[PDB]
């Protein structure tokens, strides 16, 4: 289709790997800052703390259960947590997990994430499971405890954006670049001799012709040609990241649209 | 508050942090940094009150200070650096950027300038923007050394009618000095022209750096092989000099200077050949240093640092003095345990020779511990001296 | 010393000039030697100034 | 730079740089005037060489002169080929009671 | 805490320097550690 | 260390060899069984010795082993070392590092810094937050600050290994930019990432401690810990 | 406060999106300014910056002992052997507009502590509060909310 | 130029296996 | 609006100095040989060697009619006729000086925002030249 | 308490260094009409000082403040000192300076004859 | 304590619009809007986007605090064209744009088979 | 000298201090928590009935 | 104290990846880099998090506990 | 890795600083000044233990 045009060089289970070309400079860095900031992620959001004989502070578990990174593939199908009728939290609006472990071993026993679990009702959705990347088949290391030490306690997971906190963001770190062999003349290489050799050549310099080294400076060149790595916290995948910034960008401008439309019938 | 700039008044402006945030120019008449200062705040409850310091103690009237009948406030430190980077010739700013940068003046008039360049391609120079904060009617004229009509190094200013000619604006135009745009412009037009004039130089000379960025690195304290070899030579024949003048006094064949002793003389000419082999050495490194060297961008823009800092982190920190005098035989005929007695080589009585980038050796590293512990001495007695003389 | 004279011309050119520097004060007998400017005799000390020409 | 003669040559003034600049010269009162403004010029630099004996110049002093002469050349659009409208008696004249006017002390008596 | 237990302190009414690092103050006490107070120097750590 | 004349290699030598360090590491690695080589060791066999100011006077002391002891193209980047030209030592440094004290030791490079630099971060280390006891949880001390998530420094000195700062670090690796980024970081201020604030870097606990007593003035001015109420309070 | 007598405050916090960033999408924890540095002369810092930045490449804590001989070429040296610029200058790109900053900044980890001087113990304001009992003037410290 | 860096778990490794 | 000034200049010299984009190129004419021209040029987008012939006319607008900058700059419009569709690189700025090397040598002093050039030569092709804003036009 | 090697000056302590170095008429009289000098011989500035306007802008603020009667015309103006600046503009504010000569006499002037240049 | 829950970066608050459009005195034909709850994402998209169009004069925004999640928007368009339309040309564009990026990945995505 | 000469002041406010790039020069950026805290007292006119009522 | 659950500057969840980097090191033998470079943290944020991170929780665990069920 | 070396004094965990003093039984000769009529001092501070 004509307009922008993505071309994958590597797709991963938690990272995309794609060219982004014909688009403008403006267009590349606001999708890299709505995947950043801006896409809707389930989160533990308020801990209620029942027993905490850890070693740990209650407070250190509730920030660390916050970025705790949590399923979040119908994470559209659940309501803002204010824009709910509901008193505090409710199935509509929020997850509701629990964590329960306890030193029954005489080493010390490790809360994983995989220990959380979901007492709401789903209502078929595909939200609130924790996470598990690692071949071990555990998940983030919550606390641990010795012999003895119970901790018991309730955690309400919402939904929120990275703007809010940054454990609702999916976006880890978002690889960026364009015009790698500055043919565009954005950049002025600090150098002490020859700014060819003290400046390593990039990875994505294989996917553009070097300059000529006699012709002109094209001053009618513009910026495109994006290229992108994206990787998935792993809270949704990277596709749809890529596919939720563009829901959620797109949504922003249709809400300007709506204001000016509203506005304008007055 | 030693003097009455350090304690002024401003307008209120809430805001949603736990910091008293204020103007970066209107930090050096309170001697403040952000390390951690205190500072006070008074709110009068009269009518009558607030008049009076809204009418006498406000910031844009005390711009000129009589203390030296020059501005107290000037452009400074990352607004200085940009400003003179945004007025080199080399400095062309693109159609999209130029609009952000004319939007961000509140004053402006809303027509766009002319571009300096119209084709192949609309591009404006910095000091064409940078002329727009600069309120029409003003005529700024300076001559510097080598300075005519044509600029080959665009060294000097010249402003007509707020557009400026040619010239990049440094300390010497946007600084605390007398003469300056600052002046200029506090005594033709008033201080609450002056007072616009900070706040738009700063808000589109902040936003043009922060579209280009500005850092300084490791790589901006190194010399190359070669000056660094000359560095070395300079630093060789200069202590062959010491020693050939220590050889003549050895031999008691060293005059004397009239009114000073053997020793004092001695001292004297070594002192002396140490302290232009540091400048002779610095001197080659300011050389070496590219336009595009940071740490050189900011010693020409007065900004930050000076020449002798150069010096001593690139070439040769130089000779550590204690009360005025190189160090002293604290053991017995030695400074350290690590020479033998009598050694007056420039290295045995605290001459450092490495650069603050290559290191320092032990017994240098403890001889500039020495002048820091003097230094730091120095000022924790003159604070509290030049307080009760002020007092 | 290089101090600064009215050349003949009008310009003033930088006339160097032998000059005694002296430590330890007395001015009342050593403005009195001959061979000496004592109208141009200066002191650091501005006690015995005070003293021997006047508070002014 | 300050000696101008009506009656010579050699520290004559050019006819070109004011309209009352051909008919002007070998004026007898107007070169009066001007031997007083010479005079009190010669007076002044004798009396500066004897309080500044350095000979220095630069010295702090209220009102930039430089900058207002400037203000004026681009206010009113100096060309510097135009011969100038000012008559040499309104320029003496006004340099003359414009000191009348830089009043520090009000007294109307002899002392202030 | 490693530094406060490693301190020293140097009573100061006489005629001499105690505030400026000595040359045979090395290998003893630190060249540089010491408060920028009045007890500059007057402390001084191992 | 003791430097004795050694005229089997012809020069002056240290008396320590490489047989005694290898013991020193054999009794160090079965701490964590063989004869037990300790510092005292090295005490009575001479091959270390306690020297202060006065004997000082007395001694000539080397840098290093491998530069001033055996008799004398050169890489430009390194420092310039003199050899002072002289081989009549009695002494030789342990370790020139070791000049510092405890805080001094804490930073890296300080022979390319400025000395005031180094004195300024002497007397900051004492101010910095970290773990600074094990047993924080066990101790009602008045005022305590503990980092959430130390870090030991990526450039790390071999002398704090001996102040157990790898183990009880005062601060965290951040990853910094020296950047005119916009304006708000200018002359001594900083720009922190917020997103990293909310992930905890940096974030710390403070604990204080509030103490109170109950006593008796004679026979019945006392008081008692109990909870009031308006009627009677 | 660094490890280098760099103390000061944060001025303002910036999330991730507003940050500068590489090419691989590391924004930095902390800005801080290229001012502190010429006038304080403090290369020890960028040095450490450097060797750090070696550090978490290889995997090796770097040995930042003072009198040993490590010089900054070795440290560059190993930089560009983990693909990186040898003075370890990266190319940044602005967070607002994804442009290329024109200068390549300096960066890489330096580990920073944190001071006991937070705002909020040290913040304090007071329009009227209690007398001393002696003067009738306001009482002294924050605490008991002086004047 | 030397390793800058504090690798002493290598050497313990290598003493041991002198051991 | 029409050619104030028009000439072929023969480049002498090309000086880089310390700019690595502006260049302050020495020219003189070759119809007159009392007119001489030194100019700083932006070379990315004008590239210029040594012994190249341009053609400089400075003009007081850029619009094919006769004059009526006051009214603010915009963007040109596809199909907008100028006078700088005829030459390769266009510049604007402002005269500052005219000082006069001898009785008949005349120097202009013109400023593009900081780019100077200087213009001299006799007063009977220069006199069109005045205290206004002029259009820079330079082809190869 | 607190222990801050944070070297925070302690301020208007400069006893510490006192301690250091502790060793080393005819034209007008009474209250007469006399010191009310006339209009005709008045021999101060017509120039009303930096400290007159401050002085005569507070009163004015503070007057208006507490429902004097504005003698301008309001453009829908509400902060007092502002009004005080538009009565200043055109002269208009009732009131007289009484600037005090240091034998006691002084002179009288109207804010409406003041010359109001700065 | 005195920070501002963060919320504020992008709820509409109580009484206050997204949009507020006051028209520019200083020149013909000019509006500024003050984007609410918004930042450089929006701005910098839409200052672009317009700059593209080729009836728009002027096109700049600037966030004049990052204390608070605003920006002012200026449009200035030739004669007849009036800024809103300009702003809603733009607008309609960005979102046709954005739609063809998302149907481009998600078609490109499900060629790849290697996830 | 402690309690005549200078004194403590009511109406006060003292915190840490920070740059503003956009903040003017006559400005400065109060914390809203010192806002609520310091008070000027207003006198009532017609011209501020409603502002005052309305803070009221 | 203990490990943190994600890096603080990019956000890479590396909470889950200290006892596995810890087998890496311990009975793999493998040196620090290459343990990094297996958990794929080629950032070297997350570097700088796995491999400076000091472990306190095991210090605070030889504690008795204060309430023992 | 708590080291010790203090006192725990009302609960108060205080420490000892070294106090410094000049040495005794040691012979210190020091010129005085011009108007004192005494030259050169030999003093020893003699202390027995
Ligand atoms: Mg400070
Ligand atoms: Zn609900
Ligand atoms: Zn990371």
């Amino acid at each position: 289709s004509e307009g922008p045009q993505v071309k994958i060089r590597e797709a991963s289970k938690d990272n995309v790997d794609f060219i982004l070309s014909n688009v403008d400079l403006a267009m590349a860095n606001s999708l890299r800052r709505v995947m950043i900031a801006e896409i809707p992620t389930l989160a533990i959001d308020s801990v209620e703390v029942e027993t905490n004989t850890t070693v740990l502070a209650d407070e250190f578990i509730a920030h660390r259960l916050g970025l705790i990174p949590l399923q979040s593939m119908d994470i559209e199908q659940l309501e803002y947590s204010r824009d709910c009728f509901c008193e505090d939290h409710c199935d509509k609006c929020s997850v509701v997990l629990t964590l329960q472990a306890f030193g029954e071993s005489e080493s010390t026993t490790n809360v994983y994430s995989k220990d959380l679990v979901i007492v709401s009702n789903l209502m078929g959705r595909n939200i609130g499971h924790p996470i598990i990347q690692d071949k071990e088949g555990n998940g983030v290391l919550i606390c641990k405890l010795r012999k003895g030490q119970e901790l018991k306690l309730t955690c309400v997971a919402k939904k929120g954006i990275a703007k809010e906190h940054a454990k609702w963001g999916p976006a880890a770190a978002i690889e960026f670049e364009y015009d790698p062999w500055n043919k565009l003349k954005h950049t002025d290489y600090w150098y002490e001799q020859d700014s060819a050799k003290e400046w390593p050549q990039s990875k994505n310099c294989e996917y553009e012709d070097p300059p000529n080294e006699g012709d002109p400076f094209d001053y009618k060149a513009q910026a495109d040609t994006f290229y992108m790595n994206v990787e998935s916290v792993g809270s949704i995948p990277v596709d749809q990241v890529v596919v939720r910034g563009i829901d959620t960008l797109q949504k922003k401008v249709a809400s300007i649209l709506l204001a000016l439309t509203q506005m304008d019938q007055d | 508050s030693l003097h009455k700039m350090s304690m002024m008044a401003h307008r209120v402006k809430v805001i949603p942090y736990s910091t008293f945030r204020l103007n970066l120019s209107v930090t050096s008449p309170y001697n403040a940094d952000f390390d951690g200062d205190e500072m006070n705040l008074h709110v009068p409850q009269s009518e009558e009150t607030r008049a009076e310091l809204s009418q006498l103690c406000a910031v844009p009237l005390q711009i000129v200070s009589p203390q030296s009948n020059k501005p107290c406030m000037g452009i400074v430190q990352d607004t200085l650096c940009g400003i003179r980077k945004l007025t080199l010739r080399d400095t062309f700013i693109e159609l999209d950027q130029v609009l952000n940068m004319l939007y961000w003046v509140p004053d402006w008039d809303g027509v766009i300038p002319t571009p300096a360049i119209i084709k192949p391609k609309p591009l404006w120079s910095g000091k064409q923007i940078l002329s727009v904060a600069i309120p029409n009617g003003i005529h700024l004229q300076r001559f510097d050394e080598g300075t005519t009509l044509l600029s080959p190094k665009d060294n000097g200013m010249l402003i007509i009618d707020g557009q400026i000619i040619f010239g990049v604006v440094e300390k010497k135009t946007v600084g605390s000095s007398n003469g300056g745009l600052i002046h200029v412009v506090t005594r033709e037009k008033g201080p609450q022209v002056c007072a616009k004039l900070f706040g738009n130089i700063q808000k589109v000379v902040n936003f043009w750096l922060l579209h280009n960025g500005f850092s300084t690195g490791i790589g901006d304290t190194i010399a190359d092989g070669p000056t660094m070899r000359e560095i070395t030579e300079t630093i060789a024949e200069a202590k062959k000099k010491v020693l050939d003048v220590t050889k003549e006094a050895q031999a008691n064949l060293l005059t004397a200077k009239h009114g000073m002793t053997l020793r004092e003389s001695f001292e004297d000419n070594v002192v002396r050949f140490l302290n232009e082999a540091r400048d002779k050495a610095g001197r080659l490194a300011e050389v070496n240093l590219k336009d595009l060297n940071n740490v050189k961008q900011m010693v020409m823009a007065g900004s930050k640092g000076s020449f002798i800092n150069i010096a001593q982190m690139s070439a040769c920190v130089g000779q550590q003095s204690v009360e005025g005098k190189r160090i002293a035989f604290g053991f017995v005929d030695r400074t350290l345990p690590h020479f033998s007695k009598d050694d007056y080589s420039p290295e045995s009585k605290g001459f450092v020779e490495n650069s603050y980038l290559r290191g320092l050796t032990p017994q240098e590293f403890f001889f500039h511990a020495m002048g820091g512990r003097e230094g730091l001495i120095d000022t924790a007695v003159k604070t509290a001296e030049t307080g009760y003389i002020q007092r | 010393y290089d101090r600064k004279v009215p050349s003949p011309t009008g310009e003033y050119v930088k006339e160097p000039e032998w000059v005694l520097e002296t430590d330890g004060v007395n001015l009342s007998e050593v403005m009195t030697v001959p061979g000496i400017d004592p109208t141009r005799i200066y002191t650091n000390s501005f006690i015995d100034i005070m003293e021997v020409l006047g508070i002014e | 730079r300050y000696r101008v003669d009506l009656l010579n040559t050699d520290h004559t003034l050019d006819p070109s740089l004011l309209e009352s600049g051909s008919e002007i010269l070998g004026d007898l009162k107007l070169q009066v005037l001007l031997d007083e403004e010479y005079k009190q010029l010669v007076k002044d630099r004798k009396f500066l060489r004897e309080v500044f004996v350095d000979g220095e110049a630069n010295w702090p002093l209220p009102v930039n002169i430089r900058r207002i002469i400037q203000n004026a050349q681009q206010t009113f659009h100096i060309d510097h080929t135009k011969p100038s409208d000012l008559t040499i008696k309104d320029i003496v004249l006004g340099v003359k009671d414009l000191q009348e006017n830089l009043l520090v002390l009000r007294g109307k008596n002899e002392i202030i | 805490t490693l530094s406060h237990l490693r301190r020293t302190n140097t009573p100061i009414g006489k005629l001499a320097k105690p505030r400026q690092l000595h040359n045979t103050h090395w290998g003893l006490v630190c060249p540089a550690e010491t408060p920028e107070g009045q007890a500059c120097g007057l402390v001084k750590n191992l | 260390f003791i430097v004795e004349d050694d005229e089997s290699l012809g020069h002056k030598e240290l008396k320590v060899r490489k047989g005694h360090i290898a013991k020193l590491m054999a009794t160090e690695y079965q701490d964590i069984d063989v004869e037990e080589y300790t510092w005292s060791s090295l005490l009575n066999e001479g091959l270390v010795e306690y020297i202060d100011a006065e004997e000082e006077e007395s001694i000539l002391i080397a840098m290093q082993p491998e530069d001033l002891e055996p008799a004398e193209d050169v890489d430009p980047a390194k420092r310039i070392r003199v050899s002072h030209h002289a081989t009549t030592f009695t002494h030789c440094e342990i370790h020139p590092s070791m000049i510092l004290g405890v805080a001094a030791s804490i930073i890296p490079f300080p022979d390319h810094n400025q000395s005031p630099r180094n004195t300024y971060q002497s007397a900051m280390g004492k101010q910095a937050m970290g773990v600074f006891l094990t047993n924080y949880n066990v101790r009602m001390d008045t005022m305590a600050n503990i980092l959430y998530y130390p870090q030991k420094p990526l450039g790390t000195t071999r002398a704090m290994e001996y102040l157990k700062f790898r183990e009880l670090p005062a601060g965290q690796n951040a990853i910094v930019a020296i950047a005119c980024y916009s304006g708000y970081n200018q002359e001594d201020s900083m720009i922190m990432n917020q997103s990293s604030i909310d992930r905890g870097l940096f974030r710390s606990l403070f604990f204080r401690s509030y103490m109170d007593q109950e006593k008796k003035y004679g026979m019945s001015i006392t008081e008692t810990f109990e909870k009031p109420q308006r009627t009677n309070t | 406060a660094s490890r280098h007598g760099q103390k000061g405050t944060i001025g303002i916090t910036y999330r991730r999106e507003d940050m500068p960033f590489t090419a691989e999408g590391i924004v930095p924890d902390l800005i801080i300014n290229p001012h502190a540095i010429p006038s304080r002369m403090t290369v020890a810092h960028l040095i450490e910056c450097l060797l750090s930045k070696v550090a978490a490449l290889s995997g090796n804590e770097g040995d930042a002992s003072p009198f040993t001989d490590i010089t900054v070429e070795g440290i560059s040296k190993l930089l560009r052997e983990h693909g990186y610029q040898s003075r370890g200058f990266e190319v940044m790109y602005n967070g607002h507009t994804g442009k290329k900053l024109m200068a390549q900044i300096f960066f890489g980890p330096t580990y920073y502590q944190r001071l006991r001087h937070m705002v909020d113990d040290k913040i304090h304001a007071r329009a009227r509060g209690p007398m001393q009992v002696l003067t009738r003037q306001p009482v002294e410290g924050r605490s008991r909310d002086g004047g | 130029n030397a390793s800058p860096f504090i690798k002493r778990d290598r050497m313990r490794r290598n003493f041991l296996r002198m051991r | 609006s029409n050619t104030l000034f028009d000439d072929i200049f023969q480049v002498s010299e090309v000086d880089p100095g310390r700019y690595n984009k502006v260049c302050r190129i020495e020219a003189a004419s070759t119809t007159q040989d009392q007119c001489k021209l030194t100019l700083d040029i932006n070379v990315e987008l004008f590239p210029v060697a040594a012994q190249d012939s341009l053609t400089v006319t400075i003009a007081s607008s850029l619009n094919l009619e006769d004059t009526p900058a006051t009214r603010s700059w915009r963007p040109p419009q596809a199909g907008d006729r100028s006078l700088a569709d005829d030459y390769d690189y266009v510049m604007y700025g402002t005269a500052y000086k005219f000082e006069e090397v001898s009785k008949d040598l005349i120097a202009v002093y013109y400023s593009f925002g900081g780019l100077l050039m200087r213009l001299e030569g006799n007063y009977r092709n220069l006199n069109n030249l005045k205290q206004e804003n002029a259009y820079l036009l330079i082809r190869r | 308490n607190e222990n801050f090697e944070d070297f925070d000056v302690e301020h208007f302590s400069d006893e510490e260094t006192y301690e250091e170095k502790p060793q080393f008429e005819q034209i007008r009289r009474k209250t007469l009409k006399e010191k009310a000098i006339p209009k005709d011989q008045r021999a101060t500035t017509p120039y009303m000082t930096k400290y007159e306007r401050a002085r005569i802008l507070g009163t004015r603020a503070l007057q208006i403040s507490m429902n004097a009667p504005v003698f301008v015309d309001l453009e829908g103006e509400t902060d007092p000192l502002r009004i005080a600046m538009k009565e200043l503009a055109e002269k208009k504010i009732p009131l007289v300076i009484r600037r005090y000569l240091p034998d006691g006499s002084f002179e009288d002037w109207s804010v409406e004859e003041l010359i109001v240049d700065l | 304590m005195n920070a501002p829950d963060r919320f504020e970066l992008f709820l509409l608050g109580e009484g206050e619009s997204k949009l507020k459009i006051d028209p520019d005195t200083k020149a013909p034909n000019a509006v500024v809007i003050t984007f609410e709850k918004e930042d450089h994402t929006l701005g910098n998209l839409i200052r672009a986007e317009l700059l593209n169009d080729r009836k728009v004069l002027f096109a700049a925004y600037k966030v004049e605090h990052p204390f608070f999640a605003r920006f002012k928007l200026r449009i200035q368009t030739t004669e007849g064209y009036d800024p809103k339309d300009a702003l809603k040309n733009a607008c309609n564009s960005i979102i046709n744009k954005l739609g063809a990026l998302k149907t481009n990945f998600e078609t490109e995505w499900n060629l790849q088979t290697l996830a | 000298r402690g309690n005549l000469m200078g004194k403590r002041v009511d109406f006060s406010a003292r915190t840490v201090i920070s740059g503003d790039p956009n903040l003017e020069l006559d400005q400065v950026g109060v914390p809203k928590s010192i806002a609520k805290t310091l008070t000027y007292p207003e006198v009532v006119t017609p011209y501020n009935i409603d502002r005052l009522t309305q803070l009221v | 104290m203990i490990v943190p659950v994600r890096c603080f500057s990019c956000g890479k969840v590396v909470g889950d990846k200290w006892e596995s980097y810890l087998n890496l090191l311990q009975e793999d033998e493998l040196d620090e880099g290459t343990a990094l470079s297996r958990l794929g943290l080629k950032r070297y944020c997350c570097r700088r998090m796995i491999l400076t991170h000091v472990d306190l929780i095991e210090k605070f665990l030889r504690y008795n506990p204060l309430e023992k069920r | 890795f708590d080291m010790g070396g203090y006192f725990i004094i009302n609960g108060s965990e205080k420490v000892l600083i070294a106090q410094e003093r000049s040495a005794g039984n040691i012979v210190q000769v020091f010129k005085k000044a011009a108007p004192s009529p005494i030259s050169h001092v030999a003093e020893i501070r003699s202390a027995l233990e």
